Order: C-alpha cells, then sequence, then structure tokens
C-alpha cells in the first residue's frame, strides 16, 4: 500500500532527492559530463615561421 | 546525411540535426530505465486474466 511517489519534477528537488512517496531517493545518480570542445588551429604554414 | 522519414509530417519540412560517436553528444537523450515489463494477473472473481 506504501506509495512511491514522484519527484515534484522541480529541479532543486530532484537534485535534492526529495520524493512526495514512502522513500528519500540519494541522489539523482549520474549520466555523464559535457565539456565545451576544444576548437582547432589554423596553423601557421600560412604565413612564414622563421623560428 | 542519414535521411530519414518522419512520416507521420504534418505539412512539409525538413529537419537538419547531429549526432556524434558519443552518447552524450546528442541535442536530446532518452534514456530507457525500466523497459517494457510485462505485468500480469487474474481476476478472481471471473479467473479472467488481465495483460
Amino acid at each position: 500500500a506504501e506509495i512511491g511517489g514522484d519527484h515534484g519534477y522541480n529541479a532543486t528537488n530532484i537534485a535534492a532527492g526529495q520524493t512526495s512517496g514512502a522513500v528519500t531517493q540519494i541522489g539523482p545518480a549520474v549520466m555523464g559530463m559535457v565539456r565545451r570542445a576544444i576548437p582547432n588551429l589554423i596553423a601557421f604554414d600560412i604565413c612564414g615561421v622563421q623560428p | 546525411y542519414r535521411v530519414y522519414i518522419d512520416q507521420y509530417a504534418k505539412q512539409d519540412y525538413f529537419t537538419v540535426g547531429y549526432k556524434g560517436p558519443n552518447e552524450m553528444d546528442a541535442g536530446i537523450y532518452y534514456a530507457p530505465y525500466v523497459a517494457l515489463t510485462p505485468l500480469r494477473g487474474s481476476d478472481p472473481k471471473n479467473f479472467q486474466p488481465v495483460m
């Protein structure tokens, strides 16, 4: 008869693990990490180098 | 391009998207958690099955 319940679909409750049911969630798992991509260079064969 | 057909398109369009080699680099994520669980039972008053 115990209702597992649902979070409020509020970011705060989801992050904290607040559900409205019997059990309170530890934490919102881990799906991955997203990082900005590193751009490429135009190299330097378009002008002289002469180190 | 991998051209697909949205056969239930409402009027007319085309939508270009991206999908990299990675699963994090998607645009929109669809994360299955519980998948097509079958639940069966019977009603004792009539023994007929419910699925």
